């Protein structure tokens, strides 16, 4: 993480009413995740304390404060998906992958993560990589897009 | 010099089924052909199953292919497309095909018409008509007129619009504000995607009037971070309204000033919840908020709030537009205007079906979904979200009404609806609730934060066998608990799958018949 631009991204929202998520938003947009060493730049510059900042990152799932892999791939869990089986995909992905939910591969490029409805429930199950979405995603299909990821 | 108009969908779900891939196809053929087309991506008809659904603008009207992949493009070119001419995927006349045709897209004009963000298709299609009227008209004639056509809160507690309008109207008070809840966050639903991706400009027109109506100059858009192609596309969309003079501080030279941003979620469903929502975007957790103070009282940093839904507000353009009686004349009892329904899940034509209130469960299943995908028989259909009851076939003729599902205990909610067939085991969905319950908890209520991992645990023992009996007592008692002591319907409504789910199939729990 670059701290300096972390300090610019916050002075440059630090009057915006409600700034905290948009500072959020755009610490973990460009550097990856939040900091523990952002939360006191984040708190004096906004007059809260490190804990009220802390206590919000912790409460929002999509905030993290550790890196990611180099891909996070979202697997809808939701009623939807599930009715088109997300389930059997869900238990798929973790046996493709190794690793569980909320968790990243051994060789770092891949960070599975649950997601409660992405609007595609229509089109399910659904999946999506970073912004790209992709429906009707069976264990195949899966494979295949993470296939893609990786070259 | 012959240029054929062709269009290709830009929402989200056409995206995800390859939309760009196929308009760069179409692209790099048309070059290979020495043929000049001009490619627009419009928004979705709403028709999922066609997606991508290819238009081209024929002298018989549109006509449309689908779902095309890139590999279809050089034999659709082949097939004669550029001219209208058939092929395996062609499915005529667009505004012909009665999914399409047999609707009534009173908010859903123009989705999948129009490229989403040209305010020339806008306004070619009574774009800003609305707008042209609010600002000839008192403020309170406005929310009158709100008032007057019966519209009511689509987020799904249907509160009628015009009469919060009025409470904030009459509030005094320098600084007031439009919210829009955009969280969307319930499964089955999209119309508020849709809007955001497909016609952002009929959004920002309904802030506008809402702004107009009470004496608002700053309004925010509160939308969940799962749908970043409706930021996107909303801040865009903002920016080329701004820079016309349908924002700023001189909006059409009419002096009225009305500022609008975009505010990203965080992956918390109960931020949905209108003063949780209020509570985010004040840069805190989103633990909902008491109410001696109504919130359009006293809402976003205490001022004045309205705070609407994606659709409630996206009706408000046509409601001015045409009248309120013209809106009014839609639906039944209480229940006035249209809906866009979204069918999803198990459902072979899934998508956008816009429809007078009145149309029945089973039309919409059945007329315009076409049964389930899989092919087998629907067994359950969880109506308004993750917080809806699941209906049993027996309860498919109740016609989709405010007052006529909240008697036999359903939930039109937002109008999703997640169709499962036979093999949905239904103490599974149970578990799922009280998981779901567990997971997106605020935390200011026991039942809702602790007693939602209980109920998971002692689902879990039904779902290996243990004890049914015993532990489907435990399961009502929880819900019991839950209807008693939760401060918002995130846990007052959990019970609503679960109770349903254990008094439709208590087979699937280990009960008898
Ligand atoms: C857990 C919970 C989640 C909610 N999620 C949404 C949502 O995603 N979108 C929405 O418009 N309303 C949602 N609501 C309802 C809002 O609190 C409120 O009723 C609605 O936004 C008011 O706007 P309306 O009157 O136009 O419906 C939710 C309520 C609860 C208790
Ligand atoms: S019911 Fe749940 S979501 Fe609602 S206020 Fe209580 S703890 Fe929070
Ligand atoms: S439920 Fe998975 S996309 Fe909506
Ligand atoms: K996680």
């Amino acid at each position: 993480a670059d701290a300096t631009r972390i300090a610019a991204i916050v002075a440059a929202r630090q009057d915006i009413p409600g700034a905290l998520l948009p500072i959020l938003h755009e610490i973990q947009d460009t550097q990856g995740y939040i900091p523990d060493a952002a939360v006191p730049v984040i708190a004096r510059a906004l007059n809260l304390s490190r804990a009220e900042v802390h206590g919000v990152i912790t409460f929002y799932h999509h905030f993290r404060q550790q890196p990611a892999g180099r891909h996070v791939v979202q697997v809808c869990r939701a009623e939807a998906c599930q009715s088109v089986g997300a389930e059997a995909l869900a238990e798929h992905a973790q046996r493709a992958l190794g690793c569980g939910f909320h968790e990243t591969t051994a060789d770092g490029q891949v960070t599975l993560e649950p997601v409660y409805c992405l609007g595609q429930c229509a089109c399910g199950p659904a999946v999506m990589v970073g912004e790209q979405l992709h429906g009707y995603v069976d264990a195949r299909r899966f494979d295949a897009l993470v296939r893609s990821l990786r070259e | 010099i012959t240029i054929t108009t062709i269009f290709v969908p830009r929402d989200s779900t056409a995206l995800a089924l390859g939309a760009d891939d196929v308009a760069r196809a179409i692209a790099r053929e048309a070059a290979a052909r020495n043929e000049h087309v001009r490619i627009v991506r419009n928004g979705s008809r709403g028709m999922f199953w066609l997606e991508p659904l290819v238009e081209v603008q024929t002298g018989a009207g549109r006509v449309a292919y689908g779902p095309v992949s890139a590999a279809d493009v050089p034999g659709l070119f082949d097939a004669g497309l550029l001219q209208g001419g058939e092929h395996a995927l062609s499915q005529g006349v667009t505004e012909e095909i009665p999914f399409l045709k047999q609707q009534e897209r009173l908010t859903f004009a123009r989705v999948g018409i129009t490229d989403p963000l040209s305010l020339d298709d806008y306004r070619a299609h009574e774009g800003f008509a609305g707008l042209e009227r609010a600002l000839a008209m008192q403020p309170a004639e406005i929310v009158q007129e709100v008032t007057d056509s019966g519209l009511r809160g689509r987020g799904g507690a249907a509160f009628p619009t015009g009469i919060k309008w009025k409470t904030v109207l009459g509030a005094q008070s320098a600084v007031k504000y439009i919210v829009c809840n955009a969280d969307e966050g319930d499964s089955g639903t999209f119309s508020d995607r849709m809007v955001m991706e497909d016609d952002p400009f009929m959004l920002i027109e309904g802030m506008t009037i809402a702004a107009l109506a009470v004496g608002a100059e700053q309004g925010y858009i509160y939308c969940r971070s799962e749908y970043p192609h409706a930021i996107a596309v909303l801040e865009s969309a903002i920016g080329i309204a701004n820079a016309a003079g349908w924002l700023g501080d001189d909006i059409r030279g009419s002096g009225k000033r009305f500022h609008l941003e975009v505010r990203k979620g965080a992956g918390a469903y109960v931020c949905g919840e209108e003063t949780a929502l209020l509570e985010s975007l004040e840069g805190r957790r989103g633990v909902v908020r008491a109410k001696p103070p109504l919130p359009a009282l006293q809402g976003l940093f205490g001022k004045p709030t309205v705070i609407n839904n994606v659709i409630s507000l996206a009706t408000v353009p046509v409601i001015l537009a045409r009248g309120a009686q013209y809106y009014r004349d839609y639906g039944m009892g209480r229940s006035r205007g249209t809906l866009p329904f979204q069918l999803a899940g198990n459902i072979k034509q899934g998508g956008l079906v816009e429809k007078a209130f009145g149309v029945t469960l089973r039309e919409l299943l059945v007329d315009y979904g076409g049964g389930t995908r899989s092919g087998r028989a629907i067994r359950a259909v969880q109506v308004g979200g993750p917080l809806g009851a699941y209906l049993p076939e027996s309860r498919f003729d109740v016609p989709l009404d405010y007052e006529a599902y909240a008697a036999f205990g359903g939930v039109v909610g937002h109008g999703g609806i997640v169709v499962f067939d036979e093999t949905v085991d239904m103490a599974k969905q149970a578990r799922y609730a009280m998981e779901f319950c567990a997971i997106e908890s605020c935390g200011k209520c026991t039942p809702c934060r602790i007693g939602s991992t209980r109920g998971v645990e002692v689902m879990d023992r039904i779902i290996a066998g243990e004890q049914p009996v015993k532990h489907v007592a435990l399961v009502r008692d929880l819900c019991d608990t839950m209807l008693n002591g939760s401060l918002c319907a995130m846990g007052g409504m959990t019970p609503y799958p679960v109770l349903s789910a254990l008094n439709e199939f208590p087979e699937d729990f280990g009960l008898a018949s």
